[PDB]
RNA sequence: CCGAAGCUUCGGCUUCGGCAGGAGAGGUA
DNA sequence: GCGCATGCTGCTCTTCTTTGCCATCACGGCGACTGCCG
DNA sequence: CGGCAGTCGCCGTCTACCTCTCCAAGAGCAGCATGCGC
């Protein structure tokens, strides 16, 4: 990105349709991580398929362990083949009842 | 004098001294005395007063029972504490991290009221930590102190406030309890007298007698003459006291129903209780000596009463009237006025015993609240003393107050003054005291009753400036809290040898002499007229035939570490108050030596330290060694002392202790036996004896600058051994386990000569910064092994000069999970170089500037060089004139001198005593703090001086020498002060601030660089450092400043690829910490977006 | 306020114990304004910046 | 007073309907790390904490809900997922603080925002940089001004 | 000669003004100290019983030349809010003079 | 609202310009610095660039 | 430290403790001097309204000014002042000198 | 990003291994 | 020989706020507000 | 209705650097494994 390019920074409400629009899937369950796998628990607060893959170029299982199957989802995991840094920019939302 | 075997101080006192100082660490030990409930407090409780021997353990465990439910069928009881021997010697808990604690035992009975049978039988109640013979605490394997606590007393406190329109004197007063409610009477501009019972908008006070039992005819006849009692009366229209129940109940219960019986509950259920308020013995004696109530009799019975209530309205309307007499029926006769709210009468101490009782009452209370829950749901006749006691919460109260806790302070031992200073702190903060941002400006005062009681000169410099002090030498503490300090009761003009402890509250109805003052043989006052100390501090000059008490010493206003300076009273109070904190930072040297001038208080600083060793019985010695002394006793019994060789302090410096007896003395009781860290014959020495020159000199000593020269160098003056210690684990992972071995696959042979066939290096291997200690390979259950070997932390070395194996195979205490933990320590031998700090006990204070040969150096008549040069600019503005006076006097002592008596004694020689008309080079001698050597003595004495081998004067009558260039070879062309000064070495040396940094490790969240010097961090650039660069106008340092090195992620690799292949830098980009910001205000539910000139925001994100 | 009873000694001859005691009245003072004063002036910099 | 807030919410094209929530945001996890101390467990991270309070609140309301259960069951169910959401937003600004070990009060969401220890004053002003060092300051007579 | 004619900051806290900050030519000595002019202690407020100071360094084109033009210390002798000389004799100077 | 939310009561202002949907046009040494662009002043400006 | 809370009551402007009320018309002046308030009343030369300055507490003295002959003394029931004169000693208010 | 190991045509390619938060106390300018 | 009972042990949360616990917290400036008196 | 004055809550209180210690555990709910009884 280029600083030359920004001319303005706009701040305002933010209604229910924008945070269902950011988020990248909504979270269920209460748990954090796996203490014996060591690996991130399923709908937790640090799942790999809401946020992201914890390893680069992994995903949950091991179909896929190379840098030339990026972009693909996989198809018994859900988890994207792709970097590790885009877990601090995927967020996620909760379903108020 | 007065210790058995002392080196010859002559002494220039002029009085004499009818006490002697106590011992200097029963203010710890005393406390713990009277909580453990030991034989010698018994006695010591025994030998006055001995009406109640209770212990502090004992009171609580005496004020808990009886525990009842609430059918009233059964109770339990608790009696007889006792404790058992402690399970290891001190060396072993300091060596295997344990504590130093003995089991505690109490006694239980339980009765039943429906049958009548009593089952009785012994419980355990956990490990009590003990204090050693020291006062301090072993916990964890760390020493520790306890420090005391100044707070407010529970009392009563009236004072008094003017208004801004009317300006007329509101007064308020304020029953303080100690745990509890708050009553808060008040009177008001108008005139009404107004309670406001726990906080709660305000009220008329009559609806309060009313709702106690009085009446129209009682109240207004004991509210007569007050006019503003009977507008009182007549306004609130309360027709019946169950008006005012019912008003009380519905001002205080707010979302309720006023009822009649909840008043009568709630007006009994919060004053006169017995688990709702709680006046302590303090607080009724405190109750019982303003208001003047019930004398003679004694303190037990401690909740409010009625009675109390009243006789404070008394106090109030009769303060607003002007009565200065007041006599409450059946009573005495107690004067009316206002009180100070930091009066050392009124501020008591919470001594070590107090603060632990504290918690063991907090302890015992949640204990009690579980059985009596669950007495209540357990089944009759299994019902035994084991099964109603919970241990947990008393053990978890007594290890989180000996741990993190902000009074039991992790000890300091730089050398054996800060160690003893420590155990002597009055601390005013704490969780019951103040806090660094409420106080004020009026708790940091000298008040006029601090004389006797605290130092007013030893207190830190930063934030903590007098909120923290120390005691002073002869004071004690009451069984109440409270300050005592001695003085000589003097009858018909004449003082006596009667001494009498008095504290602050009682020595304001006194005329108190003062220490120096003139008194004849017989013991009369000469002058006609004497310097007192009246009732509010006030100094006059009264005709002496009033004073009724007198000062024991001069220096009875001084701490411990204060009436170490010599010529303190030429001194300023700023300058002495940093050289009073300045020795204290002082490192112990590799050899030492005692004082040339000294003040006589640094025999007995170091005996009470406790870092010597004194013999405990009379003999002689048949064996001494290196490491051992073998003394024989006359009876037949045979005692061996060991020595510590080179063990590491708190703060990494070196303790090491040696024998300074023969093969044949004999020995008496007390006699000093080994010599100590920073001690010489048994004598304090913090510092070495040089030869000083005032003068400048080419600008080397400019601004607080120091010169020295190489002879400092080359024989070894100022060195200091400096001990440091790491250690490494083997926690058993998930797939296998750490193991420590020799076999690290991924380095060579090159680096393995040291580690010896176990994995650890060997005893006497020198190491630099990146030399492996101990090599461990993490496996997965080999091609899988990690490189983690323990190396030597960036800039530091030093031979090995031990290890520490544990392990659990041979059967040993280690935390579950870790199988090895090894110790290792490391030796380093530190000279003087530029930057490191000296000090004198002055206030004199600099770094070292330049180190000079010996040939470069000016020298006297004969040759012999000097040792520092000190600038003569920083003498006169900042009036420490105390160094020069100690520089002639150091000179007169090691030359020696020599009076003439001839046709007598000389005019200015007449109150010299008879041993200081003579001495000889290398001499000692002692001027006490404020009663020592006169200037016509040492003017006298400037000129009797010895000549040296030759028959030469060097120093002529003014103290003034003439000394010869080293560079040019002319002599300087007017006279020098030369002299001998005490220069000590401070623990702030430049081997321990060096830093830089060009990369290294990061942050995790924001990835700016890491901070501290541990962990190889950067150097902030603060908001003030930016404005400057905007005034100046750089616009592209700040931006490079700002992002390519901090965050600019994407930046920082391409700029030092460029840097390193000689190309231009780069255009930065945009910083992390900027979208982190953005990802928290998206959070909170805002929109915020980043547009473009033409709308369309912009992503963000990269990716692409 | 001013203590009506001076000190009249220098400090080439030395204070008494009752003059030094009297001394340290001003020389605390500065010292807790030195560490309190410096609070308010910073806030006044940077609200005026 | 009241038109200062009535006007703002007519002369731009907002809606008043965005103070009342429906669906909650949560932080990427690599803004809220959890690492072992040392070769032994976790110890809190004052932020995952408040979250599981919303998420188990949310459970438990909606199998109340979707059971049959009396009114005044769910209407404490309700104020309880209130009261813990008014937490996790601003801690301590209505009643009592939410603590933790140590009767500590827990950091909220606008906490990292606020105060001379925020984000604000205290990362985005000022920061740590490369290529600097320290050391103590002695005088040189023999230099030049430069 | 890579320490050759390149400027350093040095910096001394508090920064109560523009003259707490300075550029100079460094020298390679021997010690483990920083050795200062005797005439810049006025604008640092430095005295010699244990201060210490900051080093930073400059990277690029534009920050080598504002270091050496705008903010070197032999350009900034004038006190910018009164106009008097800041780097004066002082103390020891004006006794020998 | 950049440059007023670093300054002292962030919540007030914050909410403020979330009601009133404010815009900053980034034209000043504060909000320059925090994006991490030239500042507007000395050699930061059109002229001498 | 006894100079920079008056540097805050200034940038910061606040009114200040002492204030001293100030003249808005031209003329001669009154005093109503009672127990511990003046009420000095102002005379407008000019024929206008005599502004009555009223709880003028006698505590502050009067301030000590040159009066339109050349006697430097303070405000005397009878002495012509003009727009701004200070009445009292003190400091005056920025809020009704604008 | 660093280390170890291979191919290496000398541009580079491949395998494996590896992380850093809060509270309290004391101190220097 | 088979069924039942009681103790190692995985295994995943759980930790409030009444008639209780809890004890307090400076100092100045500013602005709503709220019961209270007329 | 209409003033009115106490009151109650919220905002703020200088910069840079160094060293040390300590950071929920017992209760409870299953899930078996082996010993003992008929
Ligand atoms: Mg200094
Ligand atoms: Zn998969």
């Amino acid at each position: 990105l280029d600083v030359n390019f920004f001319d303005e920074l706009r701040i305002g409400l933010a209604t229910a349709e924008d945070i269902r629009q950011w988020s990248y899937g909504e979270v269920k369950k209460p748990e954090t991580i796996n203490y014996r796998t060591l690996k991130p628990e399923k709908d937790g607060l640090f799942c790999e398929k809401i946020f992201g893959p914890t390893r680069d170029w992994e995903c949950y299982c091991g179909k896929y362990k190379r840098v030339r199957f990026k972009g693909i989802i996989c198809e018994r995991c859900g988890v994207e083949v792709t970097r590790a840094k885009v877990r601090r920019e995927r967020m996620g939302h909760i379903e108020l009842a | 004098n007065s210790v058995p075997g002392a080196p010859n101080r002559v002494s220039f006192a002029k009085l004499r001294e009818p006490l002697e100082v106590p011992g200097l660490l029963d203010v710890q030990t005393d406390s713990f005395e009277w909580l453990i409930g030991s034989p010698r407090w018994r006695e010591s409780a025994a030998e006055r007063g001995d009406v109640n021997p209770v212990g502090g353990l004992e009171e609580v465990l005496y004020e808990l029972s009886p525990i009842e439910d609430f059918s009233g069928s059964m109770s339990l009881s608790f009696s007889d504490p006792r404790f058992d021997d402690v399970k290891a010697p001190v060396d072993e808990c300091k060596d295997k991290d344990m504590t130093y604690a003995a089991p505690l035992f109490v006694t239980a009975e339980f009765i039943n009221n429906n049958t009548g049978e009593i089952k009785s039988q012994t419980v355990f109640m956990g490990d009590f930590p003990m204090m050693t013979e020291k006062g301090t605490f072993i916990i964890n394997g760390t020493e520790r102190v306890v420090v005391s606590q100044l707070v407010r007393s529970p009392g009563v406190y009236f004072d008094e406030t003017i208004d801004k329109s009317t300006d007329k004197t509101l007064h308020s007063v304020k029953v303080i309890p100690s745990r509890g409610a708050w009553l808060e009477f008040d009177v008001d501009k108008r005139d009404t007298v107004g309670v406001r019972i726990d906080r709660k908008r305000r009220q008329p006070v009559t609806v309060l007698l009313k709702a106690l039992g009085w009446t129209s005819e009682q109240i207004v006849e004991r509210f007569g003459f007050s006019e503003i009692m009977r507008s009182t009366l007549e306004k609130d229209n309360t027709v019946g006291t169950d008006e005012a129940l019912l008003d009380i109940y519905r001002k205080l219960r707010p979302g309720e129903p006023p009822t009649k019986e909840s008043a009568q509950t709630l007006l009994e259920n919060l004053f006169f209780k017995e688990k709702r308020y709680d006046l302590a013995r303090v607080g009724r004696y405190k109750v019982n000596k303003k208001l003047g109530l019930h004398v003679g009799e004694p303190i037990t019975s401690s909740t409010l009463t009625e009675e109390d209530v009243v006789a404070t309205i008394e106090y109030l309307v009769r303060l607003h009237e002007g009565q200065t007499t007041m006599t409450v029926p059946g009573g005495v006769e107690v004067p009316v006025e206002t009180d100070d709210i930091d009066h050392f009468g009124n501020r008591r101490l919470r001594t070590v015993g107090e603060l632990i009782q504290n918690q063991i009452r907090v302890g015992m209370s949640r204990m009690e609240r579980v059985v009596r829950e669950r007495m209540t749901t357990q089944d009759v006749e299994a019902i035994t003393p084991q099964t109603l006691i919970n241990i947990r919460p008393v053990v978890a109260a007594i290890k989180e107050f000996f741990g993190t806790s902000q009074l039991s302070q992790f000890m300091d031992q730089n050398n054996p003054l800060s160690g003893l200073t420590h155990k002597r702190r009055l601390s005013a903060l704490g969780p019951g005291g103040l806090s660094r941002e409420r106080a004020g400006l009026e708790v940091r005062d000298v008040h006029p009753s601090h004389y006797g009681r605290m130092c007013p000169i030893e207190t830190p410099e930063g934030p903590n400036i007098g909120l923290i002090g120390s005691l002073s030498v002869y004071a004690r503490v009451n069984p109440f809290g409270f300050i005592e300090t001695p003085y000589r009761k003097v009858v018909d003009g004449v003082v006596s040898d009667e001494i009498v402890y008095l504290t602050a509250d009682e020595e304001d109805r006194h005329v108190v002499a003062q220490a120096n003052s003139p008194i004849d043989a017989d013991g009369r006052f000469v002058e006609p007229r004497v310097l007192v100390r009246r009732k509010a501090g006030e100094v006059e000059y009264v005709p002496s035939s009033e004073v009724d008490y007198m000062d024991v010493s001069p220096r009875q206003m001084v701490s411990v570490a204060t009436a170490m300076i010599p010529f303190l009273e030429h001194d300023d109070a700023n300058r002495a108050l940093m050289g009073a904190n300045m020795q204290r930072q002082a490192v112990p040297l590799v050899r030492s030596e005692a004082p040339l001038v000294g003040t006589g208080m640094e025999l007995r600083a170091a005996i009470d330290a406790g870092d010597v060793v004194v013999a405990e019985e009379s003999g002689v010695i048949e064996e001494v060694s290196a490491d051992y002394i073998t003394v024989m006793h006359d009876n037949g019994t045979r005692r061996t002392y060991r020595m510590r060789k080179f063990a590491r302090s708190n703060h990494g410096t070196c303790a090491n202790q040696c024998p300074i007896v023969d093969a044949g003395d004999r020995v008496e009781a007390g006699q000093v036996i080994a010599d100590g860290p920073c001690t010489d014959d048994g004598e304090m020495a913090l510092g070495k004896n040089l030869l000083v020159a005032i003068m400048p000199w080419e600008g080397h000593n400019y601004e607080d600058a120091i010169i020295l020269s190489n002879r400092l160098v080359e024989e070894d003056v100022l060195t200091s051994i400096h001990i440091e210690e790491h250690e490494i684990d083997a926690r058993d992972t998930k797939l296998g386990a750490e193991e420590i071995t020799r076999d690290i696959p991924n380095i060579s042979d090159e680096v393995l000569a040291d580690l010896d066939e176990r994995g650890i290096v060997r005893i006497g291997a020198e190491v630099r910064d990146g030399d492996i200690l101990v090599g461990k390979v993490t496996p997965k259950g080999a091609r899988e092994v990690r490189d983690t070997s323990l190396k030597v932390p960036h800039g530091e070395s030093g031979k090995v000069i031990g290890i520490r194996v544990f392990s659990r195979e041979d059967e040993d205490e280690l935390p579950a999970g870790v199988n090895e933990l090894v110790r290792v320590y490391v030796a380093q031998k530190r000279k003087i170089s530029d930057g490191d700090k000296l000090a004198g006990r002055h206030g004199n204070k600099g770094v070292i500037g330049k180190i000079l040969p010996v040939e470069d150096m000016p020298f006297l008549a004969d040759g012999t060089p000097v040792d520092i040069i000190l600038n003569t600019h920083g003498v006169p503005r900042r009036m420490n004139i105390g160094q020069i006076l100690e520089t002639h006097l150091g000179w007169c002592a090691h030359s020696g001198w020599k009076v003439d008596a001839a046709k007598g004694v000389p005019d200015w020689a007449a109150r010299l005593p008879d041993e200081l008309l003579e001495a000889q080079p290398n001499a000692i001698v002692s001027t006490p703090v404020f009663d020592g050597a006169q200037e016509a003595e040492l003017q006298g004495l400037l000129s009797c001086t010895l000549p040296n081998r030759d028959g030469d004067v060097l120093v002529d009558a003014d103290g003034k020498a003439m000394l010869f260039d080293g560079r040019s070879g002319e002599p300087f062309p007017y006279p020098v002060t030369v002299g001998y000064m005490y220069i000590m070495k401070l623990h702030h040396l430049v081997d321990d601030k060096i830093h830089a940094r060009s990369t290294g490790p990061y942050s995790m969240i924001t990835q700016q660089p890491l901070g501290g010097k541990a962990q190889f961090g950067g150097q902030r650039f603060g908001e003030m450092e930016c404005w400057a660069m905007q005034a100046y106008g750089a616009a592209y340092t700040l931006q490079e400043l700002l992002t390519i090195k901090s965050d600019d992620t994407v930046g920082r690799v391409k700029v030092y690829e460029a840097i390193v292949k000689g190309e231009n830098i780069p255009e930065p980009g945009i910083p992390e910490s900027f979208k982190v910001l953005l990802k928290e205000l998206q959070s909170l539910c805002l929109n915020v977006e980043v547009l473009s000139s033409d709308g369309a925001a912009i992503e963000l994100r990269e990716g692409e | 306020e001013f203590i009506p009873r001076p000190v009249k000694s220098s400090f080439r001859e030395g204070l008494t114990v009752l003059e030094y005691f009297i001394n340290t009245h001003g020389a605390r003072k500065g010292l807790a304004d030195t560490a309190l004063r410096t609070a308010d002036s910073g806030y006044l910099t940077r609200r005026l910046v | 007073k009241r038109l200062k807030v009535v006007a703002a919410f007519q002369q731009s094209g907002n809606s008043p309907m965005g103070m009342v929530l429906d669906a909650v945001p949560v932080i990427p996890p690599e803004l809220r790390p959890m690492v072992q101390l040392d070769g032994g467990r976790f110890a809190t991270s004052d932020l995952n904490d408040l979250y599981r309070r919303v998420i188990n609140r949310n459970n438990r309301l909606k199998r109340l809900i979707d059971l049959g259960a009396p009114e005044i069951i769910v209407n404490n169910e309700k104020r309880m997922l209130q009261e813990s959401v008014d937490a996790l937003f601003d801690n301590g600004r209505r009643g009592r603080p939410v603590t933790g070990p140590g009767n500590r009060p827990l950091k909220s969401l606008s906490d990292l925002l606020k105060g001379k220890q925020g984000r604000f004053r205290q990362n985005l002003l000022g920061k740590r940089v490369d290529y600097s060092g320290r050391s103590v300051i002695v005088v040189g007579p023999q230099l030049k001004l430069h | 000669e890579v320490i050759a004619e390149h400027p350093v900051l040095l910096n001394r806290a508090p920064t109560l003004h523009r003259l707490g900050i300075q550029a100079f030519e460094p020298m390679l000595v021997e010690g483990k100290a920083i050795q200062l002019h005797p005439l810049v202690c006025e604008a640092f407020n430095a005295d010699f019983d244990g201060d210490q100071m900051a080093v930073h360094l400059p990277l690029s084109a534009e920050a080598q030349a504002e270091a050496r033009i705008l903010m070197l210390s032999s350009n900034n002798i004038l006190s910018p809010a009164s106009g008097r000389p800041l780097a004066m004799p002082r103390l020891d100077m004006v006794t020998g003079l | 609202w950049l440059s007023a939310a670093s300054f002292q009561e962030t919540t007030r202002v914050l909410t403020d310009a979330a009601i009133n949907c404010r815009s900053d046009k980034l034209n000043g040494l504060k909000e320059n610095v925090i994006i991490g662009k030239l500042i507007p002043a000395g050699t930061g400006i059109n002229r001498y660039r | 430290t006894g100079g920079l809370p008056r540097v805050q009551e200034l940038f910061e402007a606040r009114v200040p403790r002492g204030k001293a009320p100030i003249a808005d018309v031209t003329g001669r002046v009154r005093l109503e001097d009672g127990e511990r308030f003046y009420k000095i009343t102002i005379v407008p030369d000019d024929g206008g309204e005599e502004v009555v300055y009223d709880k003028i507490s006698k505590r502050q003295r009067l301030r000590v000014f040159k009066h339109e002959d050349g006697s430097e003394r303070v405000l005397s029931d009878g002495d012509h002042v003009e727009v701004g004169q200070q009445l009292m000693e003190g400091s005056a208010d920025p809020h009704e000198v604008l």
